[PDB]
């Protein structure tokens, strides 16, 4: 009950922290990305930057009963041994990052 | 070799094989429902019965496995027939096709039992376990179509029908494997496949390589069926379920261990935790059982890259619904060797899924697609375009002596009645049968002309067990003939169609000759109009006795009638229309919706379909058995459909011309269509 | 031309094989606890 | 080799260790593995 | 009365017959450490 | 051939087995008795 006390604390605090981020962006674009529902199951717009930021391309995630972290990435890293770049292994293509 | 990985050992009861361990198998090939034609009530109720007999019949012993396959057939053989007007057609009809979808759907769900002096009694009770599983199977999958795959006899040794399917699952190509002495896992892999040293992608050697899309779904799917969307597509593949039953005392700690590990955690999610209890909850009401489970989508593709290509098209397909393909980059071998039955400890990641999820991702719907091959008189008789984008090869004989040939065609003459009874008929010359035709109009004699026989019609000024003929004379009184001549035969009815009591007589000495000539050779006996004939006193009754034997012969009436209500199904019409196999509705502007649903037994969503089809749209809906198609036989430019529509219609001075270009040649091989090719269109234009 | 009377027999072989495996097994423990315990009665001794 | 690739992907180690999120606790904020709550804003930023 | 989720996924995953070949392998290796120890304990005692 | 032929092959092929444990405990037995006596 303790841990429900943190999370609706931190909620209520995230969303002032939001909304004054929001008066203070009038003159910029100032989009809040939440979820979009699309063939009646939902979905989630946030979720699509982590993961094109993880998988280096913009995959749509749907959300399921699952952990977001265990079906996230769809793509297998491969980071250097010895070097200073990276290569991702992916269908579409291979990205060297 | 590879003998390890392929579990089973021979062959039991002839209609079960057993397995390493000691674990009974038992192979089902189902054609599934056709989900297009039903409304959304309909897909629920099935779903709802599928689960009636799985939970009824659920153990700990129980297991399914469930395999789709896309096969691009080649069975059909494009077969040789002499004719030349009908290999015109059968030519500029198979040049239609070029560049659309010949792949067809097969569904497969294999029933598993695996047990967990006295010996032999206990193996009596295993065996009997799996025939009152297999017995109460079959009667649950009555409407869906369920053939046991079973041993059968070839020139002295048998052949076991179910080794072939699961031959086909890892060969990847249908190879006949004979029963043999040894065991079966020994040299039933003709074709062993090869895998990358690093795992990505697999190879099949006839070369067609492979690779696999994980599917794995945790959470309840909206829609009765998700994986419809692959039913449509260019690359085969092979998609797997496995559905290990778990009992019930280990699903209770099995849920129990779930919401304790999610209860423990640093963010605490409250609509997840409190799905989850209600699912516990569920678990003893609603008596769904669950199992482990897990999903595998094997495509094929010639090159890697095309390969790559497929992949991206099914996981971008998947990714349409709330479906998100986890791409198999190693571990592919695990994968591929998971896909045979009883086939446990391969699996990849098993996971828990209720009865009602997993029914849900593999409901047994496939689009309409008949036999191309094996049926009793040979290959498809023809294949035609459906709508959705799916081959349907037409057969007559699919029914629910030997299965039932007659088939009905109802709808309007001018609603593409006359060009789909001369296209059949031309595709069914290609078996060369008898044909004895009885035409409404003068239209089917300039078809008939085309063909090998000459049509015989009517006009005025040209008319021991014989016992029966001089019985049935005295009837009337009351009130070239045979085979030999030629093959095919054509007796108008235009002259006493109309007529009041002209037609009983001479239909009563025309059956005579007719079914008196052949009598066991073959016959597809052609009616136009079939309620006219049967008004008869006498001849209805012979038909509906004789049906029998002449269904044991080879003989199928193919009747026909413009108007169902017209035929008003009569006491006596009664069976001659419920025994017909096949149904091909055209669109029929006025249908009365009572009659036309009771009487045959239509569905209100397939009536809706009809409706939907409306007045002069040519397509026909075919119910074969128990599912149906929209089936288009549309004739346009990929060009020669124009000439073969022009002749197959029958007009008046299309017959008149007809008629005189036949008397007046004397010698023609068939240049008369030439000739009637240009002087009708003048005419027209 | 029997069919089945030849795989009649299949159902007992398979029985029979896993009879005379299970006995194998049994047999395997009885014969190498023996070994044990006589083994150490030689070990012993020598000690 | 079966066996082979069985004991190598069980060697493997998975990337889920190095993405700490968990569900949508609210609509526009997502959980995390720590209690960290995260919000996503996308910016169309002045011209300048 | 399994009473168990581990218990079922082992039943499931085990091969029987395999499982067998593993027991005897380990009966005939334990039986050849015993003659080990019979040896050792002939050199000894000679 | 088939499982049959698996059926006599350890059926005869455990005799192999069993015997030659016999042989070595007969062996060692007779070994110990003769050279105690």
């Amino acid at each position: 009950d303790q841990k429900k006390h943190r999370q609706e604390s931190c909620i209520k605090a995230l969303e002032d922290i939001n909304r004054t981020l929001g008066q203070s962006f009038k003159r910029y674009g100032a989009e809040l990305l939440s979820v979009y529902e699309k063939g009646g199951h939902a979905f989630s717009a946030p979720l699509e930057f982590l993961a094109r930021l993880v998988n280096g391309e913009h995959i749509p995630m749907p959300i399921c009963r699952d952990r977001f972290s265990d079906y996230m990435a769809v793509n297998r890293p491969m980071f250097s041994k010895w070097g200073e770049v990276g290569e991702l292994r992916s269908l579409t293509g291979l990205r060297r990052f | 070799p590879v003998g390890q990985f392929i579990p089973y050992s021979h062959h039991v009861t002839d209609t079960i094989i057993s397995t390493k361990n000691a674990e009974y198998l038992s192979v089902w090939k189902i054609d599934g429902r056709s989900h297009q034609s039903a409304s959304e009530a309909d897909v629920f109720q099935w779903i709802r019965e599928l689960n009636n007999t799985l939970r009824g019949i659920s153990s700990a012993n129980l297991s399914l496995w469930t395999h789709i396959v896309r096969r691009r057939v080649y069975e059909y053989p494009d077969a040789e027939f002499d004719n030349v007007f009908c290999r015109q057609l059968d030519e500029k009809y198979r040049e239609s096709f070029t560049g659309y979808n010949l792949m067809v759907n097969d569904l497969y769900l294999t029933v598993v039992y695996r047990p967990v002096d006295q010996k032999k009694h206990r193996q009596e009770s295993c065996i009997k376990a799996l025939e009152d599983i297999n017995r109460t199977l079959g009667q649950s999958f009555k409407r869906y179509g369920a053939e046991l795959l079973s041993v059968y006899e070839k020139g002295g040794h048998a052949f076991s029908a179910p080794l072939e399917f699961l031959a086909r699952l890892v060969n990847g190509e249908h190879i006949p494997m004979p029963i043999c002495r040894d065991r079966f896992s020994d040299y039933m892999a003709v074709n062993r496949p090869m895998f990358s040293k690093w795992g990505e992608v697999g190879e099949l050697r006839s070369l067609r390589r492979f690779g696999m899309l994980e599917i794995r779904e945790y959470d309840d799917a909206t829609e009765p069926g998700q994986l419809n969307v692959l039913l449509e597509s260019d690359y085969e593949f092979v998609l797997t379920h496995s559905f290990s039953v778990l009992s019930r005392p280990a699903a209770k700690e099995y849920l129990q261990r779930h919401q304790k590990n999610l209860i423990d955690a640093r963010d605490v999610a409250t609509d997840q935790i409190e799905e989850i209890d209600e699912a516990l909850n569920q678990l003893i009401s609603g008596h769904f059982v669950m199992g482990e489970h897990h999903c595998t989508l094997t495509v094929y593709g010639e090159t890697v890259q095309q390969v790559r290509d497929n992949l991206a098209h099914a996981s971008a397909a998947m990714l349409d619904v709330a479906v998100l393909p986890k791409p198999v980059d190693l571990a592919l071998e695990a994968g591929y060797w998971a896909q045979l039955p009883a086939n446990w400890q391969w699996r990849p990641r098993p996971a828990p899924i209720t009865s009602l999820n997993f029914l849900s991702f593999s409901p047994f719907h496939n689009f309409m697609s008949g036999k191309p091959t094996g049926n009793p008189w040979g290959p498809a008789v023809t294949i035609l375009k459906t709508v959705s984008g799916t081959p349907l090869y037409f057969n007559f004989h699919a029914s629910k002596k030997r299965l039932l040939g007659n088939t009905m065609l109802i709808g309007q003459s001018s609603s593409g009645k006359t060009v789909l009874l001369g296209f059949l008929l031309a595709q069914a010359q290609k078996f060369k049968p008898t044909i004895v035709a009885f035409d409404k109009d003068r239209g089917m004699e300039i078809s008939i002309r085309a063909m090998g026989g000459r049509y015989l019609p009517l006009k005025t000024g040209e008319p021991h067990a014989n016992l029966i003929f001089l019985k049935q004379f005295v009837k009337k009184l009351a009130a070239a003939l045979d085979l030999s001549t030629h093959q095919i035969y054509g007796f108008d009815i235009t002259e006493f169609l109309d007529n009041p009591e002209a037609r009983t007589p001479v239909m009563m000495y025309l059956l005579y000759r007719t079914e008196s000539m052949i009598d066991g050779r073959r016959f597809m006996y052609v009616f136009d109009e079939f309620w006219k004939p049967l008004q008869d006193e006498y001849f209805e009754d012979l038909a509906k006795n004789k049906q029998k034997t002449i269904r044991k012969q080879n003989g199928i009436f193919v009747f026909a009638t413009q108007e169902p209500s017209d035929a008003l199904e009569s006491n006596i019409a009664k069976t001659l229309i419920q025994q017909c196999a096949t149904y091909i509705f055209l669109a029929n502007p006025k249908a009365d919706y009572e009659d036309y649903t009771q009487g045959f037994k239509l569905t209100d969503s397939e009536f809706e379909l009809v409706r939907g089809l409306g007045e002069f749209s040519r397509r026909f809906l075919i119910k074969q058995g128990d599912q149906s198609a929209l089936a288009e036989m549309n004739l346009g430019k990929f060009r020669d459909f124009d000439d073969e529509l022009l002749v197959l219609s029958g007009t008046p001075d299309n017959a008149e011309i007809a008629e005189s270009i036949i008397a007046e040649v004397g010698d023609d091989p068939a240049v008369w269509l030439p000739i009637f090719l240009d002087r009708v269109k003048a005419e027209r234009s | 031309e029997q069919l089945k009377s030849y795989y009649e027999e299949s159902r007992g072989l398979e029985r029979d094989l896993i009879g005379e495996f299970v006995k194998s097994r049994k047999t395997a423990w009885r014969v190498a606890t023996a070994s044990g315990l006589f083994g150490l009665l030689g070990m012993v001794c020598g000690i | 080799g079966a066996i082979e690739s069985r004991k190598l992907l069980a060697s493997e180690t998975p990337v889920g260790q190095f993405i700490p999120y968990s569900h949508h606790v609210t609509d526009t904020i997502i959980s995390t593995k720590n209690a960290e709550y995260l919000s996503v804003w996308k910016i169309d930023g002045r011209s300048h």
